[PDB]
């Protein structure tokens, strides 16, 4: 770089950057597939697939009240 | 006009502005059944949306195959305590990007201002910056330095269309590369007449850059960020300027274009770190030094303003505080002259002003001589004369 | 004054005073064993504090059940290397939560800035709104739009007392609803007379809305969010404005309301976004154009500042750059007039202001000029008369 | 929505939106319990359980210095 | 000079540049090689650089004892499919520190703006702050407050050197307790006489501190932090005022002290919480008054301005708003005196103004006069002389 | 603490705090060891033990193109 001081006005300038400009962007649209758990349900109590199965089922309910710009009152 | 505060606010609301604007297209029934016939086959194809403009589509199918393959075949009797222990430890890692997802769209609202490794992954990631609509001399800047590239991202939910999430995200095109910056820094700037004072300092810091043949310059200091030389700015919120604004720093007492300052009548005793050294202001109430960090205290400074290369010191001290300098290599050079404020009377001087072109400090001096032999003019010829 | 610096901090330091004030009584020993005592067959109640405030306790005990009954039982010689390999996997599905409200307190130290989904999951986010102290119309709007009311939350860290993290978590009520709103944008308005400027922009930019006959101003746009047509406000950031404000936008000129505006003599060329399309000002040393996403270029504007509907173009480019309009259906309108600042003559323009009112720019001309019409009447009357 | 474009002062005015303001807070008080994991030792070697228990009675060790208000020098 | 804009970037500013200084130092092959042989026996190490400045090394061996001795004497045969179950366990509780280091410096492009568990977790806190270089007064209080410590610190990558992740954390050294602070709230004061108004506002508020007897000013109130009595501040980000900047609180119209206010001409209504209470002003269209939390209105203040002690009142109204006041104990008292803006004539009072001193607005009013009865004088003796 | 209510100019000051004062930073140096987890090979197919190696194999790989503060040519 290269740095001078301006005594006149009591400033310094800097010179010797190079510049990386942003000009646009670019879009990736994803998919994350699931599956069928909402066909899959569990009887002999607790166990640890049940746990696993009911945290899944929970979070894709809960996922359709999100909403990125509109009101879903209507 | 203050041009630090017309702009602080565009960079990020016209960046949102365009993001929600192509939601609005893919968030349609047309378009989405469009997309899911793409990756019927592959996992990745590029389509032309319904308005012209072009996205990647990528699948994800890690956690369908476990389901529809692995795991419901062994819960037939509705009976899920089986003595396996490797199907409650297998499904427990497969649906840990998908629970990270929804953790991150349902506390942000909807949308995120970051990417994470949970929505866009490092392998997907290089393959976004191969497909992007650049040459090639910008792609081989981009490949080498992806964690630069995600630090500017975010995402976008579309919905929940049967048992899938989709999702969007955004990725900035540093299209323009190799172009000259600098930088400019300042420090008040007083003078003082039998106890009277007439202070100064510049107004326009901050970054500037050439493109094409056109200068720009970034108020807001939150723009713009440095690794080494490169310097990654960001081209919605700069101003263009004046190809002349240069001329500033060469003489800003008899230039023609308006350079813009900030008076006052009171001083102020600071220290203003620059790239290579640092700008030291002392004055008339403040004790001011400079040590190094083997040997201690090696000097002590003069009142006024002074230039310190970190070639010099390695902390610099105001009355009590240690500021570190930064050990970037570089050069110095110093060019001389007699300040500005040397050129003001102490008594005379104008009232506080807040970003005025220094054209109109003369000007308003000037103006209130005349009036006065104007008017002294007069008395002496109603009697004399 | 400056209206847009004497907020810009009232929201955030009125949300955390308003809530360390109520965890100064919950945090006595005599409120602990109240609240503790209404959960001792139940799971949720509702208590009210010792300065007459109401809370809603609830408490969790899922590692609680465990640790006593299940895992004490394995644990009998002291010998925990059993084989069982189901109660060293249950047990590390039980403690995720109590192992990340640990971690979001000790690194935030004591007060975190939102609500995760660790300190309030979803089912219990829907039991707090059903309890809310409004009318029925509010509290259905606040169950469809759960996502903004987890976002403008925190909570706060009360003790651990025995053996059982004590927490709360402060919610908003949103108590008013369907009330009009509107929103301003600005851009600069300069003209020439044989190369000399005279600029002018207005400065009452942001939200403004009624409440019960009152009007209100928002001047700091971080506090206000929109999701389709509704905006999401705080109301203790706002500055109660008269009626008369909206004069302001039907004649600037003539009216007797103070209208806030900066000068200046310089030319900026920019481009302002708004709602439904965008103010694009072009002066004398940047080319324009705009375009589509699908035909490319379709137009050179001219100087002077002009208005493109969002149905017209989708980018607006400004001597290197492209701005991205939003796509929202609306209507259009132009209210023909002649700017205000050709009425100004270049010459005699007064330096530049700050935020200053209209009726001020104005005196400032005529009281320079009576001077200069006096001074000129007195010199003949000396001699001539 | 609808726009007009004042052309004398060259601005904009966007109307047809509606509010949804804030006027008070609601306060929830949660109550994390635990157990007597402070009862439980440990007496062969290295293991499951073992690091878990661990984490846990560090977890409650740890979060008894952390204060939201008055600094506990004392 | 408006002080709150010389500020406002200086405190991050100059915490970056001195950490990426020393970075800079150890990133060299020298002294990494120098540091790995400090720790080839032990787990931590001080050692001194090659600049000067010394550090502390510390080394983790989890993974790698797990990685050397379990695991790689099951997988021999490349068969990584056996049927133990708990070392695939093992395995996923060993890395989770490992992988949780590595999202944090891939997302935040290397630097991270605070100290997670996992970059230093609560045991290695304590050993850092046992070893700073400061008295042992010091060292005591921020052992109990670690939280404290942590909440004002960052992260830096060094690298990866073969197969060891190396990196740095920068804490602060709270050297300096124990010296006395206030702070400085305001609102606007203004009168009208036959309908005309003429307000007044000040303009430094925000912390003061002393030590050693030189007083700094903190003008942006995000650079402190109270916990108790308590102030957490950074010397990086003050401004050295001179020792009779305390005479504006005592006499502010008659110093010689250059007190800063505001002025306008259009009154403004607004609540400024201060610390043991709040200060309402209350202006020709607007109505307040003050409540508790169980009965609710108490009283209905007058127009002006009004002192509202918190052992008055729990909330206070502007119009249609509420305030929940600080619930705080202290000991309040009332100075007596006449607003200074009880000696301004409401016509003849200056333009708009910003961040000027009082002796300019007493200077402008007076000049205006000077020149009036001048002209008054000499009209006369020409005709009448 | 004590607060007074100057009734000339409307402002209050509060007087009784304490200073806690930053004078300086500390740096601690860390050297996280991963073992050698690049000569370990699978050769089964799917299992828990090979899911794990990949992640940490991969973490390593990942974090060579971050650079704190120079960037990366030719
Ligand atoms: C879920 O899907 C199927 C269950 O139907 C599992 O596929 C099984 O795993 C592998 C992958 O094909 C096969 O292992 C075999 O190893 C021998 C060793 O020499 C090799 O010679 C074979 O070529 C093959 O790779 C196994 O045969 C295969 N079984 C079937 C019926 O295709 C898959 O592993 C399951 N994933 C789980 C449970 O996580
Ligand atoms: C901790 O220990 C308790 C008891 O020691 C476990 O509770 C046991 O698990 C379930 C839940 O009540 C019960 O399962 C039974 O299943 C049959 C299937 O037909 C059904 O007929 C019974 O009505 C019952 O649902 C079991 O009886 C129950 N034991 C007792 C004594 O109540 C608990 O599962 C353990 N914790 C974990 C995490 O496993
Ligand atoms: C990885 O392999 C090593 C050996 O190659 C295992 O070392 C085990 O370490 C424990 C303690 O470090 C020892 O077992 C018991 O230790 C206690 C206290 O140290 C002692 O009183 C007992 O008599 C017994 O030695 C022992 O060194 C060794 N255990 C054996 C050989 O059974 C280590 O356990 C393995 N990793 C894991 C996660 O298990
Ligand atoms: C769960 O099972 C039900 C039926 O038991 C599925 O519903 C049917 O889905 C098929 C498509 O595979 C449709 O052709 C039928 O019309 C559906 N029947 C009804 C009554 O709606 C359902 O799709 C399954 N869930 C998932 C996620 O696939
Ligand atoms: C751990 O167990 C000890 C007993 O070995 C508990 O100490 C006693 O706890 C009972 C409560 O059931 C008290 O009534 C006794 O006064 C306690 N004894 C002493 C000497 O203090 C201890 O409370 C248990 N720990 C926890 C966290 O419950
Ligand atoms: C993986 O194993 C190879 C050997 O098969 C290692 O390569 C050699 O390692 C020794 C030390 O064990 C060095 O002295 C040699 O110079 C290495 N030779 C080469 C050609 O590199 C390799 O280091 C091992 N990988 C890791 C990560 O430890
Ligand atoms: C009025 C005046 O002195 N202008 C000069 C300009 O002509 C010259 O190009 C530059 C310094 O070399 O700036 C200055
Ligand atoms: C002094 C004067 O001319 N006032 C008028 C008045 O009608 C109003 O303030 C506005 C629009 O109603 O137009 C202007
Ligand atoms: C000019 C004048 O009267 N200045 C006074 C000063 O003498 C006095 O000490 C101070 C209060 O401490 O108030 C002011």
């Amino acid at each position: 770089l290269k740095e001078s001081y301006l005594e006149e006005s009591c400033s310094t300038i800097t010179e010797g950057y190079l510049s990386v400009l942003r000009t646009g962007w670019y879009t990736n649209v994803f998919t994350l597939e699931v599956g069928d758990v909402e066909n899959l349900t569990c009887s002999d109590g607790p166990s640890l697939i049940k746990t696993e199965l009911d945290l899944t089922k929970s979070a894709l309910r809960e996922l359709k009240t999100v909403s990125a710009d509109q009101l879903a009152r209507e | 006009f203050v041009l630090g505060a017309i702009a602080l606010g565009r960079a990020t609301a016209a960046a949102v502005t365009a993001g929600v604007a192509i939601a609005k297209t893919i968030r349609l029934e047309s378009e989405v059944t469009a997309i899911k016939n793409a990756l019927k086959t592959t996992n990745e194809a590029v389509s032309t949306l319904g308005n012209g403009v072009r996205v990647l589509a990528t699948a994800v199918r890690e956690l369908k195959d476990f389901v529809s393959k692995n795991l419901t075949r062994a819960i037939n009797k509705n009976k899920c305590d089986i003595d396996d222990l490797k199907m409650a430890v297998s499904f427990s890692q497969f649906n840990r990007r998908f629970l990270n997802v929804v953790r991150q769209f349902s506390e942000n609202a909807g949308i995120t201002p970051a990417i994470s490794l949970d929505l866009m992954t490092d392998a997907e990631l290089a393959r976004a910056i191969s497909n992007m609509p650049t040459s090639a001399g910008q792609i081989k800047l981009m490949l080498e330095n992806r964690a630069m590239v995600r630090r500017k991202g975010f995402g976008i939910l579309i919905g929940v269309y049967g048992s899938s999430v989709i999702y969007m995200v955004q990725l900035p095109i540093f299209g323009v590369i190799d172009t000259p910056c600098w930088i400019v820094k300042a420090a008040p700037s007083c003078s003082e007449k039998k106890g009277n004072y007439a202070c100064l300092l510049r107004e326009d810091q901050g970054w500037y850059c050439q493109n094409a043949g056109s200068t720009v310059y970034y108020p807001n200091e939150k723009d713009c960020e440095t690794r080494g030389d490169h310097v990654f700015c960001d081209t919605a919120a700069g101003i263009n300027v004046a190809e002349q604004s240069k001329e500033c720093n060469i003489n800003i007492s008899t230039t023609n274009y308006p350079c813009k300052v900030s008076t006052g009548r009171n001083p102020i005793s600071m220290v203003a770190l620059s790239p290579l050294g640092a700008l030291v202001a002392c004055y008339k109430g403040v004790s001011c030094s400079i040590g190094s960090n083997r040997v201690g205290i090696i000097k002590q400074l003069n009142k006024g303003c002074s230039y310190i290369t970190n070639q010099d010191a390695d902390t610099v001290t105001i009355d009590n505080t240690v500021y570190q300098l930064s050990k970037v290599e570089g050069e110095q050079h110093v060019i001389k002259g007699r300040p500005v404020s040397s050129s003001f009377d102490p008594i005379k001087f104008p009232p506080d002003q807040f970003n005025v072109a220094l054209d109109q400090v003369f000007e308003n001096i000037e103006n209130s001589q005349a009036w006065v032999r104007k008017f002294d003019e007069i008395l002496s010829s109603i009697e004399k004369g």
